[PDB]
DNA sequence: ACTCTAAGATTAATCGGCTG
DNA sequence: TCAGCCGATTAATCTTAGAG
């Protein structure tokens, strides 16, 4: 396993940084950044737990 | 994330810390317990919690948790 | 090249809705 | 009922690809 595209990564950072107010996807929307990134919903799902709470942590 | 725009109740800390990782024993057995009978009785419940040293709601959360990641995995 | 950092994955344990 | 099931998530951790 290999990490996520340089791309891949900047569309979920825009998605994130574009939700700050519930960065809680939906199935859908999962689904939906999961095809555009070219990655699992579970990566897309891991990744979005990993980066809600290494936000936190560093507020 | 050092500047958050504002502190929303996602931002907050939920959950009213500590992972006991479990030993490759206990969790071969939970294994062996599982492949035979994916719930669990009152009975097995305890007998289990007892002979792997756990309390009854980690056999409990065990076999949820292990549920939920037969189901991802398909098979 | 070589080394720690942290990305990505795994899994106890929690929150809460819901039912058998 | 009301303890256990599901589901999603939290948070601690394990792994180890790579930023430095």
């Amino acid at each position: 396993r290999r990490n996520f595209s340089k791309q891949a990564s900047e569309i979920l950072n825009e998605y994130f940084y574009s939700h700050l107010s519930n960065p809680y996807p939906s199935e859908e929307a999962k689904e939906e950044l999961a095809r555009k990134c070219g990655i699992t919903v579970s990566q897309v799902s891991n990744w979005f737990g990993n980066k809600r709470i290494r936000y936190k942590k560093n507020i | 994330k050092k500047n958050p725009p504002q502190i929303y109740p996602w931002m907050k800390r939920v959950h009213l810390r500590q992972r006991t990782s479990y030993t490759r024993y206990q969790t071969l057995e939970l294994e062996k317990e599982f492949h035979f009978n994916r719930y669990l009785t009152r009975r097995r419940r305890i007998e289990i919690a007892h002979a792997l040293s756990l309390t009854e709601r980690q056999i409990k959360i065990w076999f949820q948790n292990r549920r939920m990641k037969w189901k991802k995995e398909h098979k």
